[PDB]
C-alpha cells in the first residue's frame, strides 16, 4: 500500500528527529 | 493567432513591466548593496518565490516531462532532493554567509581561507558551470518548446528571448528580479496547474495515469535500416519500475543510493554553495525571513512531480507513437531527432489539449520559467564577475564603475550564450538533460566538499581547500573527458564507451568524487600549517555567534524567539510532508 509506506517513512523520520533532540540536549549542554 | 493568446501574453508582459517599474521606484539601485543584494531588504515571500523561480526554467517543463514520458516518475528525485537541501541552506549555510558579510560565495572562501587564488578559481569555475549547466538547458528547452508549440525560427526566437531577458536583468537590481519572481512563480504554478488538469482529464484522472502508463508502448518497433532491425522489447516498453522513485541500486536508471546520497551532494552545491541560489538568501532582510523563504521554496519544490513529471507520463499515454517512438526514421519524422522524441512530451500537451485562450497562458508559463532562470543566472554571473574578477584588475573601482561593469557583463554573457547556442543544439534529444546532470555530478562535488569542510571543519586551511578543488577537477575531468569522447547514442544504438568509465551512474561518481576531494582537502590541510581562531570568528558554523574581534586573512543573526519557534516547526512539518511523499512513491 503507498499510504502505509508514507506513514512508516514519517514514523522513522519522527524517530530520527526525536533522537536528534535527545543527542544535542545531552551531548552539547 | 486567436486574439485571446496575444492578450494573455501582453497581460503577462504588463504584469512583469508593472512590478519592475514599482521595484525601481521603491528600491535604491545607485549602490552595489542595492543593485547586487536588493538592499538586504527582501522579506520571506520574495526569497521563497525567487529561490523557486531562479531554479524552475523551461528545462524543468521539457526535461522532467520528457524523462517522465521516457522513464516514469524517479526524475521527481531531482526536485524532491531540493526539499531536504533547502533546509541546509536556511539553517546551516545561510547563517554563516550572513555573519561573514559576503556579497559572493568566492568571497566567503577568500574570508575563510585567505589566498588570492581560491576566490579567482571558484569565480571562473562558477561562470563555466552557468554556461554549461544553466544557460544551455534554458536555451535548448526554450528552442524545443518554440519548435513544437509555435514553429518559429529556433535561432531568431532564442536571440529575441536572450535580448528581452538582457533588458529585464540590467534595468533593475536584485530587488526587481525577486519581486518579478513572485509574479513569475504565480504564473508558472497557475498555468502549470491548469495544464496538469487538462492532462489528467484526458487520461481519466489519477487512477487513469497509473493503469495506462505501463501499457503505453509505440506500435512501430521495426526499422527499415539493416543492423538496427526489430527494436529490443527492453527499450520501447515502459520500464516496469516506472511508478517507483526508489529503483534498483545496480540496474535502475536512477539507482536509489545514487538518488539520495549523490543528488544531496550535487544539490549541496546547487542550493548551498552557488551564487545563483545563495544571492537570494544574501538579500533577505534577516535569518528568520531566509528560513521562512526556504520553507516556501521547499513546498513549491514538491509541485514539479504533479506539474511536470506526471503530465509527461500522460503525454506517453495519449501520444505513444509520437512521444514513445523508437524507430530512427519515425523519430526523425516526428520531431527531427533520430535518438527519440521524449522532449516533445510537455509541448504536445500544450498544442493538443489547451483551448483558444490558455495556449497563450502556457506560452506565458514557458516565458515566465525561461526569463526568471536566465535573469537570475545573468545577475549572479554579473555579481561574480564584477565583485571577484573586476575588483582584482581594479581594486579602487567604486560603486558607479562596478554597476556599469555589472551591466556590461550581462551584455557579454548574452553574446557568449548566442555563440554557445549551436553547440547546445548539437545535443540530440533527452541526452542534454543527462549531460547537464553528468557535468553537475563531475564538477560540483569537489565544491560541495570544500564548502562543507569550510563551514564545519576549522582545521581545513588554504593549501588544503585549493589543492582539494584542483584534485577534484582532475578526477571530474577524467570522467567528463573520456565520456563526451564516446558520446551517448540511445538504447536503440548503444555507445562504444567502456563499461568501466560509465557503467557507474554519474550520481555514484558524485559520491566517490565528493569523498576523494574531501579526503584530499583534509589530508593536505592536516600536512600544512593551520589557521588559528582569531582568523575564524563568524566564518564557521561553530563561531557564527562570536562578537569577538576577527583578524581578516548584519553581523547579528539572533532572531525573535517566537518567529524562530514558528519557522523551526514549519521546517519539521515540511520535512514530514517530504518524507511521506518519498514513502508514497518509493
Ligand atoms: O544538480 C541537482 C539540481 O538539479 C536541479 N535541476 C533539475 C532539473 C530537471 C531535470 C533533471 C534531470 C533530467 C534528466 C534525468 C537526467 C531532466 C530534467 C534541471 C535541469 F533540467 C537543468 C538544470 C538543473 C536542474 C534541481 O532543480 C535541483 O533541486 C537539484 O539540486
Ligand atoms: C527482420 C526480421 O528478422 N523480422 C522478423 C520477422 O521475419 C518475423 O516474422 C517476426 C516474428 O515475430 O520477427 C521479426
Ligand atoms: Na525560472
Amino acid at each position: 500500500q503507498p499510504w502505509m509506506q508514507g506513514l512508516i517513512a514519517v514514523a522513522v523520520f519522527l524517530v530520527l528527529v526525536a533522537i536528534a533532540f535527545a543527542v544535542n540536549h545531552f551531548w552539547c549542554q | 493567432d486567436n486574439p485571446a493568446d496575444i492578450l494573455v501574453i501582453a497581460a503577462y508582459f504588463l504584469l512583469v513591466i508593472g512590478v519592475g517599474l514599482w521595484s525601481m521606484c521603491r528600491t535604491n539601485r545607485g549602490t552595489v548593496g542595492g543593485y547586487f543584494l536588493a538592499g538586504r531588504s527582501m522579506v520571506w515571500w520574495p526569497v521563497g518565490a525567487s529561490l523557486f523561480a531562479s531554479n524552475i526554467g523551461s528545462g524543468h517543463f521539457v526535461g522532467l516531462a520528457g524523462t517522465g514520458a521516457a522513464s516514469g516518475l524517479a526524475v521527481a528525485g531531482f526536485e524532491w532532493n531540493a526539499l531536504f537541501v533547502v533546509l541546509l541552506l536556511g539553517w546551516l549555510f545561510a547563517p554563516v554567509y550572513l555573519t561573514a558579510g559576503v556579497i559572493t560565495m568566492p568571497q566567503y572562501l577568500r574570508k575563510r581561507f585567505g589566498g588570492r587564488r581560491i576566490r579567482l578559481y571558484l569565480s571562473v569555475l562558477s561562470l563555466f558551470l552557468y554556461i554549461f549547466t544553466k544557460i544551455s538547458v534554458d536555451m535548448f528547452s526554450g528552442a524545443v518548446f518554440i519548435q513544437q508549440a509555435l514553429g518559429w525560427n529556433i535561432y531568431a526566437s532564442v536571440i529575441a528571448l536572450l535580448g528581452i531577458t538582457m533588458i529585464y536583468t540590467v534595468t533593475g537590481g536584485l530587488a526587481a528580479l525577486m519581486y518579478t519572481d513572485t509574479v513569475q512563480t504565480f504564473v508558472i504554478l497557475g498555468g502549470a496547474c491548469i495544464l496538469m488538469g487538462y492532462a489528467f482529464h484526458e487520461v481519466g484522472g489519477y487512477s487513469g495515469l497509473f493503469d495506462k502508463y505501463l501499457g503505453a508502448a509505440t506500435s512501430l518497433t521495426v526499422s527499415e535500416d539493416p543492423a538496427v532491425g526489430n527494436i529490443s522489447s527492453f527499450c520501447y516498453r515502459p520500464r516496469p519500475d516506472s511508478y517507483h522513485l526508489l529503483r534498483h541500486p545496480v540496474t535502475g536508471d536512477l539507482p536509489w543510493p545514487a538518488l539520495l546520497l549523490g543528488l544531496t551532494i550535487v544539490s549541496g552545491w546547487y542550493w548551498c554553495s552557488d551564487q545563483v541560489i545563495v544571492q537570494r538568501c544574501l538579500a533577505g532582510k534577516s535569518l528568520t525571513h531566509i528560513k521562512a523563504g526556504c520553507i516556501l521554496c521547499g513546498y513549491l519544490k514538491l509541485t514539479p512531480m504533479f506539474l511536470m513529471v506526471m503530465p509527461g507520463m500522460i503525454s506517453r499515454i495519449l501520444y505513444p507513437d509520437e512521444v514513445a517512438c523508437v524507430v530512427p526514421e519515425v523519430c526523425r519524422r516526428v520531431c527531427g531527432t533520430e535518438v527519440g522524441c521524449s522532449n516533445i512530451a510537455y509541448p504536445r500537451l500544450v498544442v493538443k489539449l489547451m483551448p483558444n485562450g490558455l495556449r497563450g497562458l502556457m506560452l506565458a508559463v514557458m516565458l515566465a520559467a525561461l526569463m526568471s532562470s536566465l535573469a537570475s543566472i545573468f545577475n549572479s554571473s554579473s555579481t561574480l564577475f564584477t565583485m571577484d574578477i573586476y575588483t582584482r584588475l581594479r581594486p579602487r573601482a567604486g560603486d558607479r564603475e562596478l554597476l556599469l561593469v555589472g551591466r556590461l557583463w550581462v551584455v557579454f554573457i548574452v553574446v557568449v550564450s548566442v555563440a554557445w547556442l549551436p553547440v547546445v543544439q548539437a545535443a540530440q534529444g533527452g541526452q542534454l538533460f543527462d549531460y547537464i546532470q553528468a557535468v553537475s555530478s563531475y564538477l560540483a562535488p569537489p565544491v560541495s566538499a570544500v564548502f562543507v569542510l569550510a563551514l564545519f571543519v576549522p582545521r581545513v586551511n588554504e593549501q588544503g581547500a585549493f589543492w582539494g578543488l584542483i584534485g577534484g577537477l582532475l578526477m571530474g575531468l577524467a570522467r567528463l573527458i573520456p565520456e563526451f569522447s564516446f558520446g551517448s547514442g540511445s538504447c536503440v544504438q548503444p555507445s562504444a564507451c567502456p563499461a568501466f568509465l560509465c557503467g557507474v551512474h554519474y550520481l555514484y561518481f558524485a559520491i566517490v568524487l565528493f569523498f576523494c576531494s574531501g579526503l584530499l582537502t583534509l589530508t593536505v590541510s592536516l600536512c600544512t600549517a593551520p589557521i588559528p581562531r582569531k582568523h575564524l570568528h563568524r566564518l564557521v558554523f561553530s563561531l557564527r555567534h562570536s562578537k569577538e574581534e576577527r583578524e581578516d586573512l548584519l553581523e547579528d543573526i539572533s532572531e525573535d524567539p517566537s518567529w524562530a519557534r514558528v519557522v523551526n516547526l514549519n521546517a519539521l512539518l515540511m520535512m514530514a510532508v517530504a518524507v511521506f511523499l518519498w514513502g508514497f512513491y518509493a
